[PDB]
């Protein structure tokens, strides 16, 4: 009845080993020397985490396998294989990564089958503003790095997004808890962030996480105690009240 | 008339040089995929045949 | 005084005060093309609006 | 890379260099229309040289 | 599950509705047990008698005097490539094929159909009608066409385009935006109810699109909408 | 009538890059852009409808030596139908002489043929 959490570290490594085990017992190789059932050996590993039923017990196992590329290519046998397995992937990417976005999800490209369904109402109802605010940025880059001619509401779309990629950095072993996360995606799909510049905007992120953990634990109560969001007013009131002791530089 | 004679001769010797050095990658990348082909055949036959000897 | 959309957004991009221009050209202009810009960049230095002009192409 | 990368690439480039190709083709013709307009200036430009060096001093 | 479904077609005479998950999992375990039941491998790995299973289990799933089987079956396609010896084998059996494509995917297209791969051989003038066939065969040909202009404008710019194209352009931004719907079982993703459209009120909105009778209306205002009124309430919430 | 059909057909298929380029008056790429859309819109062929070999040399005749030129694009498949209504209703002798002799019919009947409907057809 318990919750466990459990992580693979190479199921490349695993799958090298069978391959290696295989082939000494003498069976006859397959596609890149793998044996036939290479399919069958991740599939018999990751079906057994699963959320069972209230008569069951309700206890869960999550895991989280790892699978190494090499030079991006996810079209592999092994990558593959485990792509069609899980329930979702998420792809770091080195291009990401030297541009400064660390961690480097490609947001584009990784996706949650379970989305919604695991999450509070809040991270709910600000994410869905998020993924659209990220969405057009990206796509509007996408098709020309320019363009003929940009608009001034495709100028706001270019900032927005901007600043977006902006707050979705973060540093090495510092989480951060799901109430100031759902406050700082606020703050920032509700344009409270547009005057604030791009290069301040993490220093405006981390006095404003200081700013709540002195003057707004109301706000951090609600959020933890009825998983939705506060007072509308309140929440505008509290940011627009740090936003006038921030300094600008 | 100098200034439009001029945008018209550049446009043009622009034009050129990017045509030549399209034609010089795409020779290039033809190169690349005759060898990645032999690559792909070469490891599909080995591969075959030593599924097939493995018995 | 700027003629063409390269050089005015150049210039716009900069911080540098633009009197006249004219962007749409044809290919090949006839005599009277341009001819209302022309007066008027003559009648910017008749009237001591300017006191020289230089022109760069 | 992949041989589809590598087929993908070479087809983008090939249409780039058409392109390109019938760019150049068309310039070529343009420049060759704008030699004769600037060769068909040239008279006037001659007899309102002359009469103004005359008449200015 | 094809032996039930058998009987009901044939010792009942009934319409059966077959839904089968993933056939390449079938192929797939196949080639599992294919070496160590001792046969030799063939081109990319498969069993050697991967056409002759396939058939054997696809034939049984046919319309006959007594009653009618119609099967819908998903079908994966390894790594995008659809030159894999399973897809590739599984076309000969189908009568209508729709391919779902990863560009449509990402750009945020539901279904994400492919409108030019997808193929159906009951698209005919004397099966759905001229009307329908003429307004199916335009808006393939306008997309078609658009993906043509689309390589210029990378490299030219819009403005470089005629006055005719700029409309070819405009409007088939509007069609390909139009092709997307809100489905039911998406309120989990979006949270936003889905939509059934008939097929006639469908051909009269793509004809109507068409012809321009919409196009004033934003561009952005066609997505996920359903109905042809749909786009116009969208417009009309969001400005024009 | 083949192999000029084919020099036109494949001097059209080059110079497709042009399409959009030079899109104002030339004296020869106009030309040639115009004959081949014309050629490619002759070999059009509706399902399960062939065509005998004597309307197939006609035709052909008729698209190469000019006489489509006036006629627009969008016109041409129809203007194909009417004429092949038309042949087998007056051109029965150039039907004929070419189904038993397998040669051309006489240049000035043929023209005279193909004028005579042209004024017949209504161009839309």
């Amino acid at each position: 009845g318990k919750h466990v959490l459990v992580v693979y570290d190479d199921l490349s490594k695993q799958a090298a080993a069978y391959r290696e085990l295989s082939l000494l017992l003498r069976r006859p190789p397959g596609r890149e020397a793998y044996p036939g059932d290479i399919f069958y050996l991740h599939s018999r590993l990751l079906e057994r985490a699963a959320k069972l039923s209230d008569a069951k017990g309700g206890g869960s196992l999550t895991a989280l396998p790892f699978v190494e590329t090499q030079a991006g290519d996810i079209s592999a046998y092994i990558p593959t294989n485990v792509i069609s397995i899980t329930d979702g992937q998420i792809f770091l990417q080195s291009d990401l990564f030297f541009s400064g976005v660390r961690p480097a999800i490609n947001a584009g490209l990784s996706v949650s089958r379970v989305g919604g369904a695991a999450q509070i109402k809040a991270m709910k109802k600000v994410a869905g503003t998020l993924r659209l605010d990220l969405a057009a940025y990206r796509e509007l880059e996408a098709f020309a790095q320019f363009g003929s001619d940009l608009d001034k509401a495709t100028q706001a779309k270019l900032a927005r997004g901007a600043r977006t990629v902006e707050v979705l950095k973060q540093d090495l072993h510092q989480p951060i808890p799901v109430e100031k996360q759902v406050l700082i995606i606020y703050a920032l799909t509700r344009g409270f962030l547009d005057d604030i510049p791009v290069e301040d905007v993490r220093r405006f992120e981390k006095e404003f996480y200081l700013f709540l953990d002195q003057n707004g634990q109301h706000l951090l109560e609600h959020i933890r105690t009825t998983k939705d969001l506060p007072n509308e007013d309140d929440l505008n009131k509290a940011i627009e009240a740090f936003k006038k002791t921030f300094v600008v530089s | 008339l100098d200034a439009k004679a001029s945008e018209h001769a550049a446009r043009m010797t622009a034009m050129k040089n990017a045509t030549d050095n399209a034609n010089e990658l795409i020779r290039t990348l033809t190169l690349s995929y005759n060898r990645a082909r032999q690559a792909a055949i070469t490891q599909e036959i080995t591969e075959i045949v030593a599924g097939a000897n493995a018995l | 005084i700027v003629i063409g959309r390269v050089g005015l957004s150049f210039f716009r991009k900069r911080n540098m005060p633009v009197i006249l221009d004219i962007t749409r050209l044809p290919d090949q202009p006839s005599f009277a093309d341009i001819k209302e810009i022309a007066r008027k960049t003559v009648g910017l230095f008749a009237d001591g609006t300017f006191d020289e002009l230089y022109m760069y192409y | 890379a992949s041989l589809r990368d590598i087929k993908t690439r070479i087809n983008a480039t090939k249409k780039t260099s058409q392109i390109t190709k019938a760019m150049e083709m068309v310039s070529t013709s343009k420049l060759n229309r704008a030699e004769q307009n600037a060769k068909s200036f040239v008279p006037y430009m001659e007899k309102i040289q002359e009469v103004v060096a005359n008449v200015a001093l | 599950g094809l032996t039930m479904a058998e009987y009901f077609r044939d010792e009942q005479g009934q319409d059966v509705l077959l839904f089968i998950d993933n056939i390449f999992r079938f192929t797939q375990a196949g080639s599992e047990v294919s070496a160590l039941l001792g046969r030799m491998p063939s081109a990319v790995g498969y069993q050697p008698t991967l056409a002759t299973e396939m058939g054997q289990l696809q034939e049984r799933i046919t319309s006959t005097a007594k009653g009618s089987i119609t099967s819908i079956q998903a079908i994966y396609v390894p790594a995008d490539d659809y030159t894999d010896p399973a897809p590739a084998t599984t076309f000969s059996h189908l009568d209508a094929t729709t391919n779902l494509e990863r560009k449509l995917a990402e750009m945020g297209i539901y279904p994400a159909v492919d409108p030019l791969a997808s193929t159906s051989r009951a698209l005919a003038p004397e099966i759905v009608g001229e009307e329908h066939y003429q307004v199916a065969r335009k808006v393939q040909q306008t997309l078609q066409r658009y993906k043509e202009l689309q390589d210029i404008i990378a490299i030219l710019g819009m403005d470089e385009l005629s006055d005719e194209d700029k409309l070819v352009v405009h409007r088939a931004r509007r069609i390909q935006f139009f092709l997307s719907q809100n489905f039911h079982v998406a309120e989990q993703f979006t949270g936003q109810p889905g939509s059934y459209v008939p097929v006639k009120e469908t051909v009269r909105g793509f004809k109507e699109i068409l012809e321009g009778k919409y196009d004033h209306l934003p561009e952005d205002a066609f997505r996920l909408v359903g109905r042809i009124e749909e786009v116009v309430e969208k417009a009309k919430a969001m400005g024009v």
